[PDB]
RNA sequence: GCUUGACUGCGAGCGUGACGGCGCGAGCAGGUGCGAAAGCAGGUCAUAGUGAUCCGGUGGUUCUGAAUGGAAGGGCCAUC
RNA sequence: UAGCGGCGAGCGAACGGGGAGCAGCCCAGAGCCUGAAUCAGUGUGUGUGUUAGUGGAAGCGUCUGGAAAGGCGCGCGAUACAGGGUGACAGCCCCGUACACAAAAAUGCACAUGCUGUGAGCUCGAUGAGUAGGGCGGGACACGUGGUAUCCUGUCUGAAUAUGGGGGGACCAUCCUCCAAGGCUAAAUACUCCUGACUGACCGAUAGUGAACCAGUACCGUGAGGGAAAGGCGAAAAGAACCCCGGCGAGGGGAGUGAAAAAGAACCUGAAACCGUGUACGUACAAGCAGUGGGAGCACAGACUGUGUGACUGCGUACCUUUUGUAUAAUGGGUCAGCGACUUAUAUUCUGUAGCAAGGUUAACCGAAUAGGGGAGCCGAAGGGAAACCGAGUCUUAACU
């Protein structure tokens, strides 16, 4: 597989398995959905008729009054009674097989290269930690919504990014499928692409 | 939590190569002298569980 | 490939039964429980192996046999596992390191299952007749 | 995920009630009754599409009988004659002809009589 | 008249039961009885004379035996 | 799982493995050398928090509009585009935020240091007796007395004491392993009345706490105790000066405010049941689930068809439930509005689907954290037998056609 670079106009060889495989939509979809589920927090709770604050005495005698037969004031069919199937806090995290996750990543990467949304460059450093500078660089590169993936961790770049909401700077270790799909373009440094290949294999 | 086995069923049944269950015949335990030898002999070997009660046995033995 | 263009495979997700939501649903008023019995009731039904009262099969039939404790500590090896170890000697320790047999496994047998191509030296293991022949053919060695 | 059901419930009720406009009393005012009425009306409508076909044929036959007798022949005889004569005019048309065109009907009757004997 | 087939291991294949089961069975191996022999004999002309499992008891055993050798206990077979 | 168990319902380990954390000491005692390590209290110095705080960037023109933060132009800040307000939706109007600073005083935690107590190391010893066992009765161990080891003891007994004793699941022998009848000991573990920050595929006034509101109140009960209902004018009160009817009323009509008072405090929206006023058509000789099919006339709206009504006429005994069967004179519902019932977690099986495939997958946990490590385990690729054992065979039997 071979990606031409923007800055030097020089080729870069990569694995056909990693950057040139088929797009398995079903697998990718499962992985992204799983990611979303994992991201949710799931903290809520209603009160069951057990937990609703009140006495547990019989509102009126079983027979005689002619009213319908009631047993607890906390009944779910009563106003201010318990929620029938009251919620508890729950873990929505789905498991994803390692291979499945890796395959999904591979498909997404391949899709990006095909669709011309992956832009490879030799280096994407900013000189100062200045948002203005980063914005100018992006404009010069033509870009607006972008995931800048870098090999080595850069302080100036990260700080500069921080205030551009369309821009996101990541380390090659911390890429995620939802992020790749979301961001309009993905600008990987040469080191970053190499690292990703090593990671994915 | 983990489903619990019916321990009596576990004692009385064992799973076979394809997923049947062999079992020991009833009636070969006491008063024998009145039972005919042929009958006793036939009862002695193990026997597969029939189609009718297979489901019940399966329910009893979820980890078998 | 956007976050609003992905979709699952056909047949992956299926519709979840919702009981008791009107006539058209299918699973209407009763919710597929028929009419008033024990099984109809919330919490209703009878435990595993209950036959209305009849002595249940797991009781009708006699208990038999006993459990061997040596069987829990025996194990069975394949010729493919004779290749899965590293080196050219198959002891218990070597097999355990390979991760073929379990840690608390005093005894193991090599059975004719799969096939052995490389020469291997089976030391201190029982070997079936077919397996022994196969290993010898491979060019192996067996010793006690 | 507390799905409050006011808006949907009211829309549904309103649709039924609108369908039940023009019904006496609570059958046009009170949902439980209105809905019952609406369902009943539907059932009646299905029945009456069938019954409509039946009724109109009955009416046509009655009219044709009156006309044919005025021209001196019973309905059954007239129909038989027409059948014999190979006239395929259906009795909706025959009734219409009888009502609005006495000469044409008379001609038809004459044809039937000739065919009959 | 003579006898112990009122045998032991099995059993093609059928019948009858929702199932637990119950029934009929030629033939094979071993060893016997009567018959000169062909043969017959795995109780009685047949169909009732019966009771699952559990828990124990008794005898046998080339199974097991919680460090090891035994033993206890358990299993298997016969039986109550 | 092994086991326990009217061997029923059920209960349910341990060995061993992977992790978190890992710290060892003292007295039954005296000789020596002896303020020797450690620990605790108490002053002092330093550092870092905590309890007030300080600074904190950059926008105007125009259109619509009651009002601009919106539309349309052109700019600027950003280690600050978290968030909240401001007359509609604001990076640049305000408060903040990123970031950089701050403590006279009190105090938490670190070291550093002074004083007080505290005692380290060597040699020689000593080594927890009404105790361990036992009998009787109970209880705890997964273990219900069973063949029942082990632990505790209400009762009655009762050793040996390292030439010794405990355990190794009845018991004996051998072997292995440990030293009861005296103590102390951080961490990893549990919880949240309370304090701060942040978050939510959590609720949004019949919901969420019982309680968004002066709620554990009103009210009920002798008492313990039970226990509500009740949120929203407007951007700003600008909350209606003055006049009129009326009882120096209530209530209303002007006036005025306001973008709007059919936003006027009985205040955002303002549904339905329910009750009225007006108009069209029908209806006082006509018998019933009140509709439906046909259908005249009349009114209206447009240029005959739409709408409204429905004389007359065929057919027509509500719904639910429960039942062999209901118009049933069997049940339930006065109506409306709101709420009200197949859920959740974990195991197991089958189906679909995706991944990999004779392999598949990891759990705790570690982790610049949904990555990657971690393969401890689990399922499968071999079964037969009660088992030893054998093994593509095996069990049965002396042996199987
Ligand atoms: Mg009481
Ligand atoms: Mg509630
Ligand atoms: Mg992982
Ligand atoms: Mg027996
Ligand atoms: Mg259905
Ligand atoms: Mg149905
Ligand atoms: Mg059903
Ligand atoms: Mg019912
Ligand atoms: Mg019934
Ligand atoms: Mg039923
Ligand atoms: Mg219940
Ligand atoms: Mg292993
Ligand atoms: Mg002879
Ligand atoms: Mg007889
Ligand atoms: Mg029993
Ligand atoms: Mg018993
Ligand atoms: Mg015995
Ligand atoms: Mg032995
Ligand atoms: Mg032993
Ligand atoms: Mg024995
Ligand atoms: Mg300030
Ligand atoms: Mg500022
Ligand atoms: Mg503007
Ligand atoms: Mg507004
Ligand atoms: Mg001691
Ligand atoms: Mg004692
Ligand atoms: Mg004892
Ligand atoms: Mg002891
Ligand atoms: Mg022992
Ligand atoms: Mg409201
Ligand atoms: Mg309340
Ligand atoms: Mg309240
Ligand atoms: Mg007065
Ligand atoms: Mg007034
Ligand atoms: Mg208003
Ligand atoms: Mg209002
Ligand atoms: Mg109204
Ligand atoms: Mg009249
Ligand atoms: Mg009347
Ligand atoms: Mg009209
Ligand atoms: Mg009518
Ligand atoms: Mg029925
Ligand atoms: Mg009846
Ligand atoms: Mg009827
Ligand atoms: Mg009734
Ligand atoms: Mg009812
Ligand atoms: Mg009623
Ligand atoms: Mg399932
Ligand atoms: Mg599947």
């Amino acid at each position: 597989m071979e990606l031409v670079l923007k800055d030097a106009q020089s080729a870069l060889t990569v694995s056909e398995t990693t950057f040139g495989r088929d797009f398995n939509e079903a697998l990718v979809h499962q992985v992204v959905v799983a990611y979303a589920a994992g991201a949710r927090q799931g903290t809520r709770a209603q009160k069951t008729r057990a937990e609703v604050t009140g006495s547990g005495k019989k509102p009126w005698r079983q027979k005689g009054t002619g009213r319908a037969r009631s047993g607890s004031i906390k009944s779910p069919i009563w106003r201010s009674g318990g929620v029938t199937f009251a919620a508890r806090p729950q873990d929505h995290s789905q498991k994803v097989n390692k291979k499945m996750y890796r395959g999904a990543l591979k498909s997404i990467l391949s899709e990006l290269v095909r669709q011309d949304r992956l832009i490879v460059v030799e280096k994407f450093s900013v000189e100062a930690p200045k948002t203005k500078l980063l914005a100018q660089k992006l404009k010069d590169m033509a870009l607006e919504d972008v995931l800048i993936i870098t090999g080595e961790l850069d302080e100036n770049l990260f700080l500069a990014a921080r205030n551009l909401h369309k821009v996101d700077v990541r380390d090659a270790t911390g890429i995620d499928p939802v992020s790749l799909i979301a961001f309009d373009k993905v600008v990987m440094t040469a080191d970053a692409v190499k690292q990703v290949e090593e990671m994915l294999a | 939590p983990k489903i619990k086995t019916v321990r009596g069923a576990a004692k009385r049944f064992k799973k076979t190569g394809k997923g049947g269950f062999k079992h020991k015949h009833a009636n070969l335990r006491h008063i024998l002298t009145k039972k005919a030898t042929k009958r006793k002999r036939h009862l002695r070997p193990k026997a597969m569980v029939s189609k009718g009660d297979l489901g019940l046995v399966i329910a009893c033995l979820p980890y078998a | 490939m956007r976050l609003n263009t992905l979709s699952p495979a056909e047949g992956s997700k299926k519709a979840g039964k919702r009981l008791g939501r009107g006539i058209g649903s299918g699973l209407g008023k009763t919710g597929g429980r028929g009419h008033k019995g024990q099984k109809s009731r919330s919490g209703g039904g009878v435990r595993r192996g209950f036959e209305g009262g009849q002595m249940p099969l797991y009781r009708r039939l006699p208990k038999f046999g006993f459990t061997s404790r040596k069987a829990a500590i025996t194990a069975e090896v394949r010729l493919s596992d004779l290749a899965k170890v590293e080196g050219g000697v198959v002891d218990l320790n070597t097999l355990k390191a390979a991760n073929i047999i379990g840690i608390q496994i005093e005894f193991a047998k090599v059975i004719l299952a799969g096939e052995v191509t490389t020469p291997v030296t089976v030391r201190g293991l029982r070997v079936t007749k077919g397996a022994r022949a196969a290993i010898e053919a491979a060019g192996g060695k067996i010793e006690e | 995920a507390r799905v409050k059901r006011g808006v949907i419930a009211r829309a549904r009720h309103k649709k039924i009630l609108k369908q039940a406009k023009g019904y006496y009393g609570a059958r046009s005012r009170v949902y439980r009754v209105a809905f019952q009425a609406v369902i009943k009306a539907g059932q009646y409508a299905y029945r009456d599409r069938r019954q409509r076909k039946r009724q109109f044929r009955q009416l046509w036959i009655a009219r044709i009988n009156a006309a044919a007798r005025q021209n001196g022949i019973s309905y059954s005889k007239f129909i038989n004659g027409l059948k014999k004569a190979s006239v395929e005019i259906d009795r909706k048309i025959l009734a219409d002809i009888a009502v609005f065109d006495k000469v044409a009907f008379t001609a038809l009757v004459e044809k039937a009589k000739a065919a009959l004997a």
